[PDB]
């Protein structure tokens, strides 16, 4: 979901954009701003929710050893799911 | 056996090799008697000089005395006795049996700091 | 447990010294060396034919570095700087805040590929798998401040190689 | 593991250019002795110090 | 490996070696570039009980170096180790 | 387990001496060839 | 004789090749750094430290990175009673300040005080 | 407050070898500039030797003043014979520097620096 | 504590222990201490006076016969009045043996060189020159050795800093490689690692 | 000595400058298929030393 200040340049996902006044924008005439166009706060936005039937889930972001250390997430509060603190991916408990 | 060549380069083969140990030996013993008798170093070189001289004194044959002075070939055995006595002749000249020149300082040799 | 090379006694009988008097006058040796050159002059020769060949590598191999994702968009990179404090060159700088859905992220992930010495230590020092050093060796600027990568630039090389690091990633796993 | 290699030392003669020559091509014969030695002698077992 | 005979002999004959038993180019004979997947070996403390890191603590035995002598008989003279052996020359292969 | 290790009788031997095959002829052979080499330019 | 009698102050200053500017314009402060309040281990306590004023960071222009153009900004000396680090300040020409170490005063600690008969020193709950 | 001297015993056979270093590189200045061809005069180089010279000019320790003359005899070593560049000769001249703000007031314009 | 951890070697220690004694009796003179570390190195700390009667001494004594100068190291240490810490390492090819003579001087002590026993060292404590500062006193070609040649400072001194005080660029003003001031684009970061834990209960210094 | 740095990447991904040798033991185990490779290396290697 990348955006474009005034100026025309795109906005980063940190929110990064040079202003209109500062000079420092002549480092992209004549060249691009690389900017990367996959917002990850938009990509882990658009994973459901998982409904699990346990109190407390395990997650380790798939894969095994090539996700993340495994944590183990609580699932006691109904308001607020329980989101992983590495790969974002929240659960849910179902009843 | 007149044997044709040490190996080590620069080192040439010695033909009397028990003549000159021994006049190497006392030589050394000679020098070193102008040490006190009280210092370490007389006492422990001539304790090892008298052990060699009396290895040297008691093996006719070249090669059973590079087995027993322990020290390899003849040649540089012959060596060590010239190394040894010019060292003995300048222990004459330092004085080194005498007490600690000064003391180092309180935290001088403590690691780690 | 020793040998002595260069300690032949030659022979001194008139047969050796002819021999050796024929190798003088006939240039023996000077023949042998004609030889093993006119041998190698019909061997297959070694060269591969770059660019359209190249040279052989491993799953292993330290190049370009990405940071990678996670298998649903999500980066890896949960801003821990063991990547940095373990940079034996200091290339890595690292600066985070928490984003807008509270999740620990970098904003500022650089790295300078010309104090870089590649020895991967950030991507086995690397707990989650983010940075990772990949097979692109072939990445040559033509101005030095191409080579100040930022994290738009990593993400993308992330973006643009992950299809081969992560079967590198994959076929290397179980050795680390 | 040295002390479980099997090898020789080359020792030149005369102290020159061509004796250090070839001492350091018998070094690379001798380096494939070990090599050979090391291939048939690799035992199993873990690569680091098991010291976490 | 593709070479015909005649140049084949020809080498052979110029190099005075036997070369196609030993080619330095690779071919076939080396390993695959796709291995199967290993399974490495755990070490000697991968143990469930008798593994207290105290018993295994190689850090915490060093000790601080024994001060030999500090400045606050007919005993023999010594070395620092005894003589080294005389080297045995190869039984493989001496130059002799 | 599964690991990189020799097989199970080892490799094969490898060489490691010199080898320098010692070719050619005699020199009382060579000069031979060449006297007679001359005497056959001199007829 | 062969020892001469030097009754002057030890000054190295010309020998070090450091320039005038980062010799009588720097304050080194000699200090035994405080313990961290995130940590109870006090090995970091332990040492004097002889540090110096921080100059300018500024950023740099093309990254953001923290330019800067003090070579003594990251030189960090230790030193294990204060005297010696104010006679290595001393002998390099160095203007010093030096705060003195801060050791815990010893407290009084005593757990039958929570669950006291008459005194304000009970826990209301453990 | 005994200490093993370098080379003098007092500050008068210090104040002699640092008057025949000055000797040596007064002499070799006008060599200098012309095998180094220096863009400097031979009194430019003369008064840089002034001014090395009288920059430590405030030391009475003789050890101290013995290491700065076989400090000056090893940069006239390298200067003899010509290890030094045009380039290392012409570092003590600071040129292409931009000269530094002296008062307080274009020091206070200019940045935090006391 | 078999696999992991590293196996003493006690004969060697009760060895070199004794041969520490024997130097230490021989020459009472200049041997300050003498002590064996727990991998089994033997140290001989002494007066730098007798740098020379020590040095000629290991080397041409049949029970040492050091003939081997292996390393000549300085080491700052600026907490001790006597900064700098020369360390010779010396191998008895003989013996099969190394010992380590550690001496001390400040900025402005002249230690003896020992070029007069082993030439080796005629390289080495000119780099102690270059690095340090160490003046080494009769000396044959005593100079620089690593450093640029108009260079300013001893830099592995501890006072000294990572980068310098300059740094070069070419300049096309004046055609010429020049010096400038050091400015770094990023500064070296400082990484404060220490724990405030205390790691080896054995090397417990006494408080006040 | 193109092929032994073949070897040096199969086992570290740096051909010159592995970081593979540490304190504790080697960083990686060896990768299946190296050693016969180190075999096939050896096997041919005393015949370029003959003709060097
Ligand atoms: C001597 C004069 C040349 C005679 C021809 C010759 O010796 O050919 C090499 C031919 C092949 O040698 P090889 O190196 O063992 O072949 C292995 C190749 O991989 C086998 O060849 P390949 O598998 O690589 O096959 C492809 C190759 C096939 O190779 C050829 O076509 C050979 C070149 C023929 C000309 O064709 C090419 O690569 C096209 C090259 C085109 C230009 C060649 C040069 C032309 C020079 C004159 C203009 O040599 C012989 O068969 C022995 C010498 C015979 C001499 C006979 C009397 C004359
Ligand atoms: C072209 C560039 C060439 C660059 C050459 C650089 C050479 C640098 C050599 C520096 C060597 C010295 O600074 S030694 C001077 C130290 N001397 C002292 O501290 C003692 C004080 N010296 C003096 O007062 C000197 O004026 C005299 C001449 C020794 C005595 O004068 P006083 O009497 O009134
Ligand atoms: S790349 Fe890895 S090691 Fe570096 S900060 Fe991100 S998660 Fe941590
Ligand atoms: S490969 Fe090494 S030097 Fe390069 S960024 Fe990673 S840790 Fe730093
Ligand atoms: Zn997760």
């Amino acid at each position: 979901g990348v955006r474009t200040s005034p100026t025309g340049e795109k906005v980063t996902h940190t929110g990064q954009v040079y202003d209109d006044e500062d000079y420092r924008r002549v480092r992209f005439v004549g060249r691009q701003k690389e900017v990367n166009e996959n917002f990850a706060i938009d990509l882990i936005a658009e994973q459901p929710v998982s409904q699990v039937g346990s109190r407390v889930i395990s997650c380790d972001g798939g894969g095994g050893a090539l996700g993340h250390p495994r944590v183990y997430i609580n699932l006691d509060k109904e308001t607020k799911t329980g989101t992983c603190g590495y790969c974002g991916l929240q659960f849910r408990q179902q009843h | 056996l007149l044997k044709k060549t040490t190996g080590l380069v620069g080192l040439a083969v010695c033909e009397t090799p028990h003549e000159r140990l021994k006049i190497l030996y006392t030589k050394i013993l000679d020098v070193l008697g102008h040490i006190p008798k009280n210092a370490a170093y007389r006492k422990y070189t001539e304790q090892i000089t008298n052990e060699k001289l009396s290895i040297v004194k008691a093996e006719p044959d070249v090669k059973k005395l590079e087995e027993q002075l322990q020290g390899g070939q003849i040649e540089e055995v012959i060596l060590q006795a010239e190394n040894e006595l010019s060292l003995a002749r300048k222990m004459i000249q330092w004085k080194p049996w005498e007490p600690l020149v000064e003391e180092p300082p309180a935290s001088q040799w403590k690691w780690p700091i | 447990t020793y040998k002595y090379v260069n300690l032949r006694e030659p022979s001194m009988d008139m047969k050796s010294v002819t021999d050796r008097a024929a190798q003088t006058l006939l240039w023996t040796e000077l023949i042998r060396g004609l030889g093993m050159t006119l041998s190698y002059l019909f061997r297959e020769p070694a060269t591969i034919n770059y660019p359209f060949e190249k040279g052989p590598l491993s799953p292993r191999f330290r190049g370009e570095h990405a940071l990678r994702r996670y298998p649903s968009g999500e980066e890896r990179c949960i801003a821990c700087k063991l990547c940095e404090a373990v940079c034996p060159a200091q290339a890595i700088t690292i600066e985070a805040e928490p984003r807008a859905d509270g999740s620990r992220r970098t904003t500022r992930y650089d790295i300078d590929m010309t104090k870089c010495i590649y020895c991967g230590f950030c991507q086995e020092a690397c707990p989650v798998d983010a940075i990772v050093e990949g097979p692109n060796f072939e990445f040559s600027t033509e101005t030095h401040e191409e080579l100040l990568y930022n994290k738009e630039k990593l993400l993308n090389n992330g973006d643009k190689w992950e299809a081969e690091i992560a079967a590198n990633i994959q076929a290397d796993y179980l050795y680390r | 593991v040295y002390d479980q290699v099997e090898f020789d030392v080359p020792i030149g003669s005369r102290g020159d250019c061509y004796d250090r020559y070839l001492c350091r091509v018998e070094e690379m014969r001798q380096s494939i002795r070990i090599i050979s030695q090391c291939l048939n002698k690799m035992p199993p077992g873990e690569i680091k110090v098991d010291d976490a | 490996a593709s070479a015909t005979r005649l140049i084949q002999g020809l080498r052979n004959w110029a190099s005075g070696r036997d070369l196609q038993a030993k080619l330095q180019l690779r071919y076939q004979e080396i390993s695959k570039r796709t291995q199967p997947p290993p399974k490495l070996p755990v070490g000697p403390s991968h143990r469930l009980s008798n593994n207290y890191y105290c018993a295994r603590d190689g850090r915490r035995e060093a000790m601080p170096p024994s001060i030999v002598m500090s400045s606050q008989s007919e005993k023999k003279a010594v070395s620092p180790a005894p003589p080294i052996k005389r080297w045995e020359l190869s039984q493989d292969e001496p130059y002799l | 387990v599964k690991q990189d290790m020799p097989p199970v009788g080892g490799y094969g031997p490898i060489d490691y001496k010199r080898n320098l095959p010692r070719r050619g002829l005699s020199g009382y052979s060579m000069f031979a060839v060449g006297i007679g080499a001359l005497l056959f330019g001199y007829w | 004789t062969q020892l001469i009698t030097v009754d002057e102050k030890l000054d190295i200053t010309t020998l070090t090749g450091v320039p005038e500017e980062h010799i009588k314009t720097r304050k080194a402060r000699i200090f035994v750094p405080a313990r961290n309040n995130m940590q109870s281990g006090v090995n970091n306590t332990k040492k004097w430290k002889m540090e110096f004023d921080t100059r300018e960071r500024w950023e740099n222009p093309l990254m953001g990175w923290a330019s800067t153009a003090d070579p003594l900004s990251n030189l960090v000396l230790t030193f294990s009673t204060k005297e010696d680090a104010i006679a290595f300040a001393e002998k390099n020409g160095w203007s010093y300040d030096v705060e003195e170490r801060k050791v815990p005063k010893p407290k009084s600690k005593s757990y039958g005080a929570n669950f006291s008969w008459n005194k304000r020193t009970r826990v209301s709950t453990k | 407050t005994s200490v093993k001297p370098i080379f003098s015993r007092d500050m008068n056979e210090a104040k002699r070898r640092v008057r025949e270093l000055y000797r040596a590189w007064y002499r070799e200045v006008p060599n200098t500039v012309h095998l180094f061809q220096l863009d400097i005069s031979v009194k430019q180089g003369r008064d840089k030797v002034r001014e090395m010279f009288k920059k430590n000019a405030h030391v009475t320790d003789p050890r101290v003043v013995d290491l700065l003359v076989i400090k000056g005899k090893m940069e006239l070593e390298e200067t003899i014979n010509v290890w030094k560049q045009r380039t290392h000769v012409m570092r003590f001249f600071h040129e292409t520097e931009a000269p530094r703000p002296k008062d307080f007031l274009s020091k206070f314009y200019v940045g935090h620096d006391p | 504590t078999r696999p992991t951890v590293r196996p003493r070697n006690d004969v060697a220690h009760k060895q070199l222990s004794a041969f520490g004694e024997y130097v230490a009796e021989i020459l009472p003179k200049y041997v300050q201490q003498v002590q064996v570390s727990c991998f089994s190195e033997l140290e001989i700390c002494i007066h730098p006076d007798g740098v020379i009667p020590v040095l000629t001494f290991l080397r041409d004594h049949s029970n040492a016969q050091f003939k081997s100068l292996a390393d000549l190291t300085a080491v700052d240490i600026p907490t001790r009045q006597n900064r700098f810490e020369i360390v010779y390492n010396l191998l008895s090819l003989r013996f099969n043996s190394r010992i380590r003579v550690k001496t001390y001087t400040d900025e402005l002590t002249p230690v003896e060189s020992s070029v007069s026993v082993y030439k080796a060292a005629n390289w080495y404590e000119r780099e102690i020159w270059d690095m340090f500062g160490v003046f080494f006193a009769n000396h044959p070609d005593l100079r620089r050795i690593l450093t640029d040649y108009g260079f300013e400072g001893h830099p592995f001194r501890k006072d000294f800093p990572l980068s310098g005080y300059v740094e070069l660029r070419y300049d096309d003003e004046v055609k010429r490689v020049v010096a400038e001031p050091v400015e770094l684009a990023q500064e070296f970061r400082k990484f404060d690692l220490n724990s405030p834990w205390e790691a080896f209960p054995a090397y417990r210094q006494p408080p006040e | 000595r193109e092929k032994m740095f073949e070897f040096y990447e199969r086992v570290s991904g740096a051909r010159m400058h592995a970081a593979y040798v540490r304190p504790g033991g080697v960083h990686q185990d060896l990768p299946l298929g190296l050693m016969d490779d180190i075999y096939e290396f050896s096997k041919n290697f005393s015949l370029r030393i003959d003709e060097l």
